């Protein structure tokens, strides 16, 4: 069990009423099984006591996900601002977006999950090709494939 | 290859904050303890030496231990970091490198590169005194020392390629 990619305050907002959580957002392999992972900052920061640890409110919005659910990632990067992205499932449960952080934190997920995926997956378009660089604010869309 | 370097520090002394100088070029005043850990990679030749490296920020934190420690194992090169302006960050350099041992687990614990940083040098109002902390360095495994500010960029670059050197004189 190997971590491909960590983010410190990747955002999601359960509701649009209700303002957005942090959380860290992690990239993970056993064997050749990717998982995505996200955990909001309250508990992984060790400030909900013994006790409530084991049932508290925040573990219902903790997200694991097996990469092979995923078909499509749907990013979004505006300028002067952090990047989001929606992870397609094949079940086509709604997912709330992740928001990264101000930088290019979306590129750098994205191109750690392609170094993960190889050598039996990928990411089409791929990250280094032309229409790899999204179209134009600026969208995304990736699919991961496996050859 | 490929060439880990991971910071270890007490909270706040500014080890995201030298990553992003280093890799980002940029520099941001805000407040936020790491929890997780991160990393970015950055290519650079060094004495010709065409090589990558991998970044490894960690939580400083006492309390976010578990979240750092897993991930000492196979780095090549640690970066021990702590603040001029801030003494208790200097006096726990000793238990940094300890943990760093424990944790690790490296065959040659006296042998291994750290590379030691008093950052925020920018500040003028200091704790820790430049001679006492070339003082500490030659005592404790003689390792290269150098006064960093992630905010003004003083001797960032010049640290992490020592880091560098100091990993390829190992693998001798
Ligand atoms: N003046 C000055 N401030 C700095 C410098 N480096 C970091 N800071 C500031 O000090 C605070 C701590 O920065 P961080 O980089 O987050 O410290 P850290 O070591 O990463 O902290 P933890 O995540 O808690 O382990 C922030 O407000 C930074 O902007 C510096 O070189 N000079
Ligand atoms: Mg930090």
């Amino acid at each position: 069990a190997t971590l491909l990619y960590g983010k410190n305050n990747v955002l999601v907002q359960p509701r649009d009423d209700m303002e957005a959580v942090p959380g860290y957002l992690s990239l993970h392999q056993t064997a050749d099984v990717m998982t995505l992972k996200w955990t909001p900052n309250q508990l992984m920061n060790g400030s909900v006591g013994d006790l409530d640890y084991e049932k508290s409110v925040y573990w219902d919005y903790a997200v694991t996900i097996r990469l092979e659910e995923i078909v499509y990632l749907h990013c979004h990067q505006q300028v002067d601002s952090g990047g989001t992205v929606v992870l397609v499932s094949q079940d086509g449960i709604q997912r709330p977006p992740f928001r990264f952080p101000k930088g290019g934190h979306l590129l750098q997920f994205l191109s750690c999950l392609e170094n993960g995926l190889l050598p039996h997956g990928q990411l089409d378009p791929p990250l280094w090709s032309q229409r790899g660089k999204g179209k134009v604010a600026t969208d995304y869309v990736f699919r991961i494939i496996y050859p | 290859s490929l060439f880990k370097i991971i910071l270890l520090g007490d909270g706040g002394v500014g080890k995201s904050s030298l990553m992003n100088r280093y890799v980002t070029n940029k520099f941001d005043s805000q407040l936020f303890h790491t929890i997780g850990v991160e990393f970015l990679n950055k290519d650079l030749e060094v004495d010709g030496h065409f090589v990558t490296m991998q970044i490894w920020d960690t939580a400083g934190l006492e309390r976010f231990r578990s979240l750092r420690t897993p991930f000492y194992r196979g780095s090549d090169c640690c970066l021990l970091t702590f603040s001029v302006d801030d003494s208790q960050s200097f006096q726990n350099l000793s238990n940094w490198k300890k943990e760093f041992i424990y944790y690790a687990d490296v065959k040659e614990p006296e042998s291994f590169p750290f590379v030691i940083l008093g950052n925020k040098t920018d500040i003028k109002e200091r704790q820790v005194s430049t001679e006492e902390a070339q003082a500490w360095c030659k005592d404790n495994g003689d390792y290269p020392y150098f006064e960093t500010s992630a905010k003004d960029s003083t001797n960032v670059a010049a640290a992490f390629e020592e880091a560098v050197r100091r990993i390829l004189a190992t693998e001798d």
